[PDB]
RNA sequence: CGUAGUUGGAUCUUUUUACUUUGAAAAAAUUAGAGUGUUCAAAGCAGGCCCGCCUGGAUACCGCAGCUAGGAAUAAUGGAAUAG
RNA sequence: UACCUGGUUGAUCCUGCCAGUAGCAUAUGCUUGUCUCAAAGAUUAAGCCAUGCAUGUCUAAGUACGCACGGCUACAGUGAAACUGCGAAUGGCUCAUUAAAUCAGUUAUGGUUCCUUUGGUCGCUCGCACUUGGAUAACUGUGGUAAUUCUAGAGCUAAUACAUGCCGACGGGCGCUGACCCCCUUCGCGGGGGGGAUGCGUGCAUUUAUCAGUGGUGACUCUAGAUAACCUCGGGCCGAUCGCACGCCCUGGCGGCGACGACCCAUUCGAACGUCUGCCCUAUCAACUUUCGAUGGUAGUCGCCGUGCCUACCAUGGUGACCACGGGUGACGGGGAAUCAGGGUUCGAUUCCGGAGAGGGAGCCUGAGAAACGGCUACCACAUCCAAGGAAGGCAGCAGGCGCGCAAAUUACCCACUC
RNA sequence: UCCGUAACUUCGGGAUAAGGAUUGGCUCUAAGGGCUGGGUCGGUCGCGGCCGGCGCCUAGCAGCCGACUUAGAACUGGUGCG
């Protein structure tokens, strides 16, 4: 089927060479699984060794990490706004490797209001004015102090939206792990989505 | 082929089984274990191309099924386990213990040890490596393992292991004056002391190693088996004390035992 | 001192950026090879690179003189050699050609020099080696 | 005429290579060759000595390339001239 | 043994070839008492093949209610068949393909997979068990078909098949949360030191981000540790199994040895893809490659992994008189073989190593391992039974036959040796 | 439009040789330009300037504006589409 060998290539001086095997089986491809968004289909596929490899057609959920506190949330993928590679790919909304996409951000404000008693992308009452006795309202003080985040990524928490990069090899894995886009990769790629606006 | 190979052809085995080239058309090929193909030494060709205890084949499998041969102090039955270098082949019912070690000549001889020398073993450390709650680890020449070893065991250094038990006894650092054994190339089977371990990065390290004539030989660092500390050789010797004679003089040798 | 020239974001995968001068990630290679100072202190991003990047150098070293230096990152390595006729006991000059990749850790490279090279994983259809030490010309 | 190619004068203690020597690492069989009365020989790896004992199953060679340590004649090549 | 002789002239000295001479290996001719070794359908046709055989397998230890035999109350003990397991990817044959390809020496995988064997690991996880569920074969009973190692329907019945799933360890500890108590100050504000209920999490393997710098390396983005998490229903692990001998504690409760299985780490046999150097003839083959990937960059996809392997977006490269590219080969490569003073010349289908293919191509299933052909699936070529509806095929396996030719053996006996 | 083009030849030609593929609609995507402002501190009075300490767009940003054309892709129809 598809083959991945090196023997139908023409030389580095141009010469076509001459097949000297019939095409065995560990030179196999597969077909790309074109992992898209929705209610989660994974296949799994036997290969070489016994092993299994678990390749995802569809995805809604996944597990990104916010990096500048380890804050990881499993959250749930939007859309994608941009791609490196191919930009049909995202007019198609397939994820891979490398894709830029959107996430929810309620669980990130969530454990920011809880690990700072401070609102987060907002314009019940129990977590946030909450009456603490003094020693531990002494902790939240001193976390007070580097409370900041900056504003590119607050603008995001607005939107209920967080800018994302997937991280994993979905269709290798099975999953969509990854991270917040933040500082100066944040900036990059802002301005990407914005020229092609 | 399409799979691993499992037959093996006489005059394509090993030099040192010294096999003959008219009973067959194959040798036996030794089953995977903890030595090499070409470092090893099968159970069947043992007992039947040296001892003479069996005189075919089958007349081999009708001693190893009534249990008569341990190794390591444990029973195996398959006439082609892979025996090899530093082992024990405990009979037991004659009584003999053998150990394998090389001769001058670069094959397996026929040694008998003690008793209770039969008890333990040395072993090459090959890996030195940590594991889960971070526990360190030892691998042999042989595929043991042993968890928490000394501290001081280093690679290249040589254990003594107790059979039955499995444990450190004692080890040997590779350090420059220690005895040791030649387990490969040109050099297999002599026995000299350590006089410069010559480091190459990235490459192979080659270590010198004076005989106890005044010869000297060079040969890579992964054929070194240290089997003593300074002068005193932790096993039996066998006849000869790993002395490689010329051709010249092991003519008279002969020629002065007529 | 702009790096990012592509689609995608240009970055050390091991240094993160984004916490709370931004470092550099580099490595020593073995077998007596320096690293340069401008690897050190440059800020040019290469995964091809053997000193700030995922290639890590193990096999043969060899040596060849400039020849084209028109891919990008990759340069045209000439090594000369002599091979031995047995039945005319005589010589005879053949030579090889190498696509080798080339950092930009070693700025000032001109046709004409000598090129240490150190061969490790396959970085493309014909590149097998990088250039680890630059040696300039007679006069220059 | 002329580019490749090939080949290049003398010169010095009386930097990279080529060269030379050595060491490793190199499948057996075959070849060379050791030992041994297959009745001889081609062969074979056997055998030999009065409860068993003794003993062999050698050594060499293996272009070139790659690796290693000595040698520094020959042959290339390199350092200070806008002194940077 | 570093060897020459006849032949141009009327005669001579030459250049020069023709002819002798000697092996070697194929055919053949005539002849042939003994005996020891031994090649043998490679050359033309990798042409086509009648018949037979060449791959199956059970221990005390997965499943016996076949009286098929068989001894004295779940199950004596043999045991056909059938399920399950494992092998069938090795061996054997042939040399068509193939000219930096195969291959050889040399190195690498710090760029990957690995059934088995051997050694680790297997109460490290805080969360019906004195045993769980359904099905099916053998068998029995009804058949269909011209036909085959075709199978249908109905009634049974098993598990180390297939599913499902708990106790125990197991007292907690460790992180976070923090009600709350407590102590020392303080004019006070404030500041300082412990205890702590209730909740959330917890082990390996997996996947991603981050922190720190137990052991290793020439060199790690290595190993190990810390933290935040995630963990695929087409689903990682954490034993609902079997045999020996059976003791020991106070019905209960423990215990010796094995077998079988396991995610994972090593190991062994390797495998695959890379590094460097090496190949016959040909210029009446001088330029080749490239938006149908040619060279390189960035990002991915695929894959067991590195890689133009493939896609997208870019760059315009890459190779060549040091013989590229193209063509040829009475080309499988090598170890080797014949000849030989020294150099050489020619051969190597052929028992060892490596490669390739099973009429031509192509696609796949199963599995650790196959693009397998004594496995399927097509189409082409050919060919076999047929009741014309259909069914079955692959001797470059051993024998044998036809054909082709100058050209090549018995449809023998055996697992006793080698394995 | 994209490929591909022989004999022959006065080397110009032959040549639209011959031969083949593609063409609709719809939804997008790239690529191809032009005008403006790059002025750091009022040093500081005729909310604007008068002469200069005070600064580094310098791998160009930012605003607005503007035609037409080429290439690629998805969808879609009774295979229809110059
Ligand atoms: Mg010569
Ligand atoms: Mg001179
Ligand atoms: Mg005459
Ligand atoms: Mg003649
Ligand atoms: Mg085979
Ligand atoms: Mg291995
Ligand atoms: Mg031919
Ligand atoms: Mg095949
Ligand atoms: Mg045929
Ligand atoms: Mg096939
Ligand atoms: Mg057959
Ligand atoms: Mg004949
Ligand atoms: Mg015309």
């Amino acid at each position: 089927g598809i083959s991945r060998d090196n023997w139908h290539k023409r030389r580095k001086t141009g010469g076509k060479r001459k097949p000297y095997h019939k095409k065995r089986k560990y030179e196999l491809g597969r077909p790309a699984a074109n992992t898209k968004i929705g209610p989660r289909r994974i296949h799994t596929v036997r290969v070489r060794g016994g092993n299994k490899k678990y390749r995802a057609l569809r995805l809604d959920v996944g597990n990104f990490s916010w990096g500048s506190e380890c804050c990881t949330r499993k959250t749930r993928i939007i859309d994608v706004v941009y791609n490196a590679s191919n930009n049909e790919l995202v007019r198609t909304k397939t994820l891979v490797k490398n894709c830029i996409v959107l996430i929810d951000s309620t669980p990130y404000r969530q454990w920011y209001e809880s690990h700072y008693a401070l609102p987060l992308g907002r314009k019940e009452e129990e977590i946030l004015n909450k009456k603490r006795s003094k020693k531990i309202q002494k902790k939240y003080d001193e976390r007070k102090k580097n409370a900041k985040i900056s504003s590119l990524l607050e603008e995001q928490f607005q939107q209920g939206k967080l800018l994302a990069c997937i991280a994993s090899r979905p269709g290798q894995c099975g999953r969509a792990d990854g991270y917040v886009l933040e500082g100066k990769e944040l900036e990059f790629y802002l301005r990407k989505i914005k020229a092609r606006k | 082929a399409r799979g691993p190979k499992k037959h093996l052809k006489r005059v394509a085995a090993p030099k040192h089984w010294m096999l003959d080239k008219l009973t067959g058309v194959f040798a036996p090929r030794p089953s995977t274990g903890p030595h090499k193909l070409r470092e090893c030494l099968p159970l069947i060709i043992f007992l039947r191309n040296r001892l003479k205890y069996a005189l075919t084949g089958d007349e081999v499998k009708k001693i190893c099924m009534q249990r008569f041969i341990k190794i390591d102090g444990k029973v195996r039955t398959d006439i082609t386990y892979p025996a090899g270098f530093m082992d024990v082949i405990s009979i037991d019912k004659t009584g003999e213990n053998f150990r394998l070690i090389y001769d001058t000549k670069g094959r397996f001889a026929v040694h008998r040890i003690t008793p209770e020398e039969a008890k333990y073993k040395l072993c090459k450390v090959r890996k030195i490596f940590v594991g889960t709650k971070g526990i360190p680890h030892l691998v042999t020449h042989d595929a043991r393992t042993i968890r928490y070893p000394d501290p001081l065991i280093k690679v290249n250094d040589t254990i003594q292991i107790d059979l039955e038990t499995g444990k450190i006894t004692d080890f040997i650092k590779f350090d420059t004056g220690n005895l040791c054994m030649v387990t490969g190339g040109a050099n297999l089977g002599r026995i000299g002391v350590i006089t410069n371990r010559e480091r190459h990065p990235g490459s192979f390290d080659v270590v010198h190693v004076k005989d106890a004539n005044g010869n000297s030989f060079a040969t890579r660092l992964s054929n070194i088996f240290v089997i003593g500390k300074g002068n005193k050789p932790w096993i039996s010797l066998p006849r000869g004390k790993g002395i490689r004679l010329t051709i010249a003089e092991e003519r008279d040798k002969r020629l002065a035992a007529k | 001192a702009d790096i990012q020239t592509e689609r995608a974001y240009q970055k050390q995968p091991t240094i993160f950026q984004n916490k709370k001068k931004l470092p550099r990630y580099y490595k020593n290679i073995g077998l007596g090879f320096k690293t340069p100072k401008e690897a050190i202190e440059g800020t040019y991003i290469d995964k091809k690179c053997p000193f700030t990047g995922n290639v890590s150098i193990r096999g043969r070293i060899l040596s060849g003189v400039v020849t084209k230096m028109k891919m990008q990152r990759t340069i045209v390595i000439r090594r000369d050699y002599l091979h031995y006729i047995r039945k005319y006991n005589r010589f005879e000059k053949r030579h090889k050609n190498m696509s080798v990749h080339l950092s930009p850790c070693f700025r000032d490279v001109q046709i004409g020099d000598i090129v240490t090279v150190g061969e490790c994983r396959p970085l493309s259809k014909t590149v097998r080696f990088n250039v680890l030490k630059v040696t300039k010309a007679a006069g220059t």
